[PDB]
């Protein structure tokens, strides 16, 4: 839910 | 007549006429109804009707001799949903004295039979059952 | 290239050779009517498929409400200023984003991709 | 001329009842069907019952049961099935052989939806000259049978078994 | 009735086309059956339409779709499909007007309900394959209101954002601003409560 | 010269047939007398580039009809009769084909819908019964 | 509860199965009677190598309902009466013009020239049937039979309705090359539209 | 590793298996214990 | 879904990889290779560009832009047009036209973007399919030169001529089939 690279 | 930045008072009016009309759990009821009004007796057409006659019957010149008896089922019908008591009196069954005795919330299903007898007797019957 | 039935009965010619007079003849397995071959080219595979997607596109998607629409680039054939434009919207169309524009207003049907 | 302005009106005449049916016969335009050709043509109902339906039933039937066993052999044929279904004509394809065995054989079939909504009417030049209008009482496709050599249904089991052909199909069509 | 009507709006049926003629035409199919091909495939379809927002042969069910890329027209009358009530747009402006909330605002004594919204045309159902034919608007002052040019053809409009989220999801306030999984924590524990 | 032999003699003379689509109203009109010998008239315009086909309803019958063309080049039709004497014949090769249309648009669909109910009269539906049967 | 949609065709594509491109469709009869029958048309993956098969490539397969054995497609539009190899790719093929289309269906008609005869597919399309067949005949009537209610019943169930099967069979495979050709998007199972 | 101008010493394949074919069961020892630790660590986390 | 794109390569973690190693699977779903660079090839780019090279497998269908099957009866006659000038300076002093010539012809069209991108030679290219199928395969390549590359394949002359007194009518695939059969196996399992 952050980014890609991040968490959903 | 448009509706400008009065839009907030007249969307919740829309909304409060579709939930007035029809209630959270319409679609339940409205599948039921179907069923009960078009499915039951839309299979009980489509159901072919029933030929039966018997198997050389009495050994004779047997020219078609054993009769034919064919059966036609046909406009069903449903009543309320009712009770039967030990008496055998039938009685409404309301929904809460269904919940308080275990008792199961149905109600009777009826059908019109059309029963032909053919005795290769140059005459055929149709006698009619109502509401079986 | 293009399959080519037989008249006597119906069905799909395939390639053979007269060696007596070594000429392409397309003669049907089923019925003996033999033709001779124009196009002299038996079978064409396109590895790279590079074919243009301006003849699949279809007029009619000019209709459609959700398809973009731009003014910016004007008709070539008629210079009507609307024209939908919209992507490859094809598997197999490897990796390309061009835009396939085409003309809006009745009956222009022109399809250009810049 | 008259022929840039003409109005031409007629009248129409429906007849309760004729003794000749009328029917659609339609033929495929790649078919490229011609009727120069046509010296003589055989229309008749199928026979294809005969594989599939009846003399199929021959030989068990006349077998010679009799007495209280003829009685059960009738009884268990019927009961064992549903009575299987003899030749009724009227509700069969049509088979057309132009030009006997040499010409082409057509195959006709009554056109499944019925036109409930619909009604087809066909309209004649008449000495009178006022048309006249026919139901159609049925539509018919007919697509042509080629006259070349047909596999056997036991030769194309036994070539179907080497489904994998490497020799030439067309040297194997020869042979047969 | 959408058979019969079809075979009138001059619908070619399969047995009858050549098939050569397929090709440059659209195919409708009814519940599925391909019923026949169609010359002119846009008239058809806005008289379906028509006749499905006066209510008088198609029933509001009855859902239509058209893809213009596959040239396929697809009616669907069979039972089950989910569908959601939309506002409907024409050119840019809403076809729900002050007078149609007027009378719903009086809607005792004056018996106007949603029934007669859905006649009117005011409102249409929309299941999700028709959904993917249609633009919509989140908002209608915000989005049909010309600004810098986004989208000139929205042709239905939602009635309200949040008539997205379920029974339970609804009892949430301010849900746009927690975490997601947070609703949906919330969803499962307000079937839990006491009352 | 046999039974199942067809007479092509209408092939062998080419006689041209035209094929019409036309409405169950107006076949139902024609079927009410269908033994007046009369039904209506079949009139037709033509102009130096265009021709125009109408069919006009019998003042009798009664109590316009447009005729739009349809091109024949992609299918080849004929018409064919089963004689009551076990003599096929063939009457004539179809050289056009057309369709009736009706000429009202909104009033036609209410008979439409009166045709509909009449279709939906034989089918049955359950019914209620208030009183459960003895 | 939530169900696949009946009634249509769905192109996917499965990794693991042999046939690359896979078109489905579960016909029921207007729901009135009967389970709903799902019949396959299957495209067969070109991965498979021999001296024959890498020629013919990608050989197009029909599963159809209560035959055990895969059946090759033109051989079931000839077991409909359509005899002819260029009225099945009429079927087929909606327009001719198009020469990517017609070279996908050339293998699969090769694969079939065995067999031209109607009664003959109707025989093998029996006798690869799951059901035992004792005699030709039977075979015969037996696979006519399967075919005229068993497969696609929603276009129909009888009255002659074999052109109706036809095209839309037609339609299946037109679809399927459509999706091995890439210009249709191999369809969704999740989307909402298909589940009702 | 045969090919002119490949560092014989430091080529590695992630595949376990492989390396137990061409290098040995020791070389597998070394080498599956520098996957798991590479498939600990990712994230930071650290075992003994 | 959450490593980073600076790995630029497909990489298996977390608890798949566990499983794998755990399991031991013959197949990793991502199986990988580093390969470290001996010397100057390490610090070049270029060098490393030509190891890149020797260690891709390359097929005849990545570079192959199109391949077209023509009959052509007579090699002198040079059905297409583009390649009347090549054939006739290869036939001026032709090579295996005395065994014969197959009439049936496979043409290819090697891109020359992906030639040059995998740096191979239309000579190379010849050789390594003269050696895969011996002398069955008769080869005639382009100059450089030429802006279209062209490669045109015929069935080996003696193998026309059957080199043989009886002949055998069997007759396996024609020369057309085996053609296409040939051309399917080059493209797939070249190994250029
Ligand atoms: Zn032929
Ligand atoms: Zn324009």
């Amino acid at each position: 839910i952050w980014g890609i690279g991040c968490n959903p | 007549e448009i509706t400008p930045d009065l839009w907030q008072e007249a969307c919740w009016i829309v909304i409060s006429s579709y939930f007035d009309e029809k209630g959270l759990v319409r679609q339940q009821l409205d599948s039921f109804d179907e069923f009960i009004q078009m499915s039951v007796q839309r299979i009980v057409e489509d159901a072919p009707p029933i030929d039966l006659q018997a198997e050389a019957q009495h050994a004779s010149g047997e020219v078609e001799e054993p009769p034919r008896y064919l059966l036609k089922f046909e406009q069903i019908y449903l009543s309320k949903p009712t009770h039967w008591e030990r008496d055998g009196a039938p009685s409404p069954m309301m929904p809460n004295e269904a919940r308080l005795r275990n008792l199961t919330y149905s109600a009777p299903l009826y059908v019109d039979i059309t029963k032909t007898v053919i005795k290769e007797g140059e005459e055929q019957l149709q006698t009619q059952h109502q509401k079986t | 290239v293009g399959i080519r039935f037989c008249q006597e009965c119906n069905n799909m010619l395939y390639p053979k050779e007269d060696k007596e007079n070594r000429i392409l003849l397309y003669a049907c397995r089923n019925c003996d009517y033999q033709q001779e071959a124009d196009n002299s080219c038996i079978y064409v595979n396109k590895i790279t498929h590079e074919v243009d997607e301006l003849t699949q596109i279809i007029a009619d998607v000019s209709q459609d409400p959700t398809l973009p629409r731009t003014e910016d680039h004007p008709c070539q054939k008629c210079g009507h200023k609307e024209a939908v434009f919209f992507q490859s919207h094809s598997a197999r169309a490897e990796d390309a984003m061009r835009l396939y524009y085409v003309c809006t207003a009745p009956h222009c049907g022109h399809r250009w991709t810049e | 001329g008259p022929s840039s302005q003409n109005v031409t009106e007629y009248v129409v005449r429906v007849p309760k009842n004729t003794t000749k049916k009328y029917n659609i016969m339609a033929f495929n335009a790649a078919d490229k069907v011609n009727f120069a050709t046509w010296n003589q043509a055989r229309l008749e109902r199928d026979l294809s019952n005969k594989k599939i339906y009846q003399e199929e039933e021959m030989p068990e039937s006349g077998a010679g049961s009799e007495f209280n066993r003829k009685l059960r052999e009738e009884a268990r044929r019927k009961k064992y099935g549903i009575v299987l279904k003899e030749f009724r004509p009227e509700d069969q394809p049509w088979l057309l052989r132009v030009n006997g065995k040499s010409g082409r054989k057509f195959k006709g079939i009554k056109k499944g939806g019925v036109t409930e909504n619909t009604s087809y009417y066909i309209f004649t030049q008449c000495p009178d000259g006022a048309f006249e209008a026919f139901p159609v009482h049925n539509w018919y496709n007919f697509t042509p049978l080629a006259r070349h050599r047909t596999l056997t249904a036991e030769e194309a089991e036994e070539e179907w078994e080497r489904r994998n052909k490497v020799l030439n199909h067309f040297s194997i069509m020869q042979q047969r | 009735p959408i058979l019969e009507f079809l075979e009138e709006w001059s619908m070619e049926n399969l047995e009858e086309i050549s098939p050569a003629a397929i090709a440059d035409a659209t195919k409708i199919f009814v519940n599925g059956c391909w019923v026949g091909i169609h010359k002119d495939p846009e008239q058809l379809m806005n008289t379906l339409r028509k006749l499905r927002r006066q209510m008088d042969i198609i029933v509001s069910e009855v859902s239509m779709i058209r893809d213009i890329r596959e040239r396929e027209i697809r009616i669907y009358t069979d039972a089950g499909r989910i569908c959601r009530p939309l506002l409907i747009v024409e050119k840019q402006k809403l076809l729900l007007k002050k007078r149609h909330i007027d009378q719903l605002k009086e809607r005792e004594y004056n018996n106007y309900s949603w029934q007669d919204l859905v006649a009117s045309g005011v409102v249409e159902y929309i299941d999700t394959l028709e959904e993917e034919t249609v633009m919509l608007a989140m908002t209608p002052d915000d989005l049909q209101e010309k600004e810098v040019a986004y989208c000139s053809t929205y042709t239905h409009c939602e009635i309200h954002p949040s008539m997205i989220l379920g029974v339970c999801a609804s009892i949430i306030p301010f849900p746009d601003h927690n975490q997601s999984p947070r609703n949906t924590y919330q969803s499962a524990m307000g079937k839990q409560a006491m009352g | 010269a046999e039974r199942g032999e067809l007479d092509l003699t209408g092939a062998k003379q080419n006689t041209g047939v035209w094929l019409v689509k036309v409405p169950k109203y107006l076949s139902q009109q024609w079927a009410k007398a269908s033994g007046r010998g009369e039904v209506g008239k079949l009139r037709i315009a033509k102009t130096q580039g265009r021709t125009e086909v109408s069919f006009t309803l019998n003042e009798d019958l009664a109590n316009e009809h447009p005729f739009v063309l349809q091109s024949v080049g992609g299918q080849t039709l004929t018409v064919f009769t089963e004689s009551s004497s076990d003599k096929l014949s063939l009457e004539g090769i179809v050289v056009q084909r057309a369709e009736c249309r009706p000429a009202a648009s909104e009033n036609y669909m209410r008979l439409k819908r009166l045709q509909i109910e009449e279709s939906s009269k034989p089918v049955r539906l359950s019914q209620q019964l208030d009183k459960v049967v003895t | 509860q939530e169900k696949m949609a009946t009634n249509t065709v769905y192109v996917f594509a499965k990794k693991d199965s042999k046939y690359a491109y896979t078109g489905e469709c579960r016909s029921c009869l207007e729901n009135s009677s009967r389970p709903t029958s799902t019949i396959w048309v299957s495209m067969l993956a070109r991965g498979g190598q021999g001296a024959k098969k890498s020629a013919i490539g990608q050989r197009i397969v029909a599963t159809l309902p209560y035959i055990k054995q895969e059946v090759p497609i033109i051989i079931v539009f000839r077991a409909l009466g359509f005899v002819s190899d260029r009225d099945i790719l009429e079927h087929i093929i909606y327009d001719f013009e198009d020469p990517e289309m017609m070279e996908m269906v050339k293998p699969s008609l090769d694969e079939a020239f065995v067999i031209q005869e109607q009664n003959v597919a109707l025989n093998f399309i029996g006798s690869r049937g799951a059901k035992p067949g004792v005699t030709k005949e039977k075979r015969i009537k037996y696979a006519k039979e399967v075919l005229q209610k068993e497969m696609l019943p929603h276009v129909g169930v009888s009255d002659f309705c074999e052109t109706k099967k036809a095209y839309f069979l037609g339609y299946m495979v037109h679809r399927l090359l459509l999706a091995a050709l890439g210009r249709r998007e191999l369809d969704d199972r999740d989307h909402y539209g298909n589940k009702r | 590793l045969s090919e002119k101008d490949v560092d014989p010493v430091r080529t590695t394949s992630n595949d376990i298996v492989e390396i137990f074919t061409v290098l040995g069961i020791e070389a597998v020892r070394k080498a599956l214990e520098r996957e798991l630790y590479h498939v600990i660590s990712f994230d930071g986390s650290y075992v003994n | 879904f959450h490593y980073a794109g600076v790995s630029a390569k497909n990489v298996t973690l977390g608890v798949p990889r566990l499983k794998e190693l755990i399991n031991i699977s013959k197949k990793p779903k991502t199986p990988s290779l580093t390969v470290f660079l001996l010397g100057q090839s390490a610090r070049d780019a270029e060098r490393a560009k030509d190891i890149l090279c020797r260690l891709e497998h390359t097929t005849l269908r990545k570079v192959t832009a199109n391949t077209a099957i023509y009959y052509d009866p007579n090699p002198q006659s040079t059905v297409v047009a583009e390649d009347q000038e090549w054939v006739n300076v290869y036939y001026e002093m032709p090579d295996f036209d005395v065994a014969r010539i197959s009439p049936w012809l496979l043409r290819v069209e090697l891109d020359r973007k992906h030639m040059t991108d995998r740096k191979l030679t239309m000579e190379q290219i010849a050789e390594k399919i003269n050696a895969g199928f011996g002398d069955d395969l008769n080869c005639i390549f382009n100059d450089d030169n030429a802006e279209k590359l062209v490669l045109r394949i015929r069935i080996m002359n003696s193998d026309e001529n059957k080199m043989q007194e009886e002949e055998e009518v069997v007759d396996k695939m024609d020369d057309d089939v085996f053609l296409r059969c040939i051309e399917s196996n080059m493209l797939t399992d070249m190994t250029l």
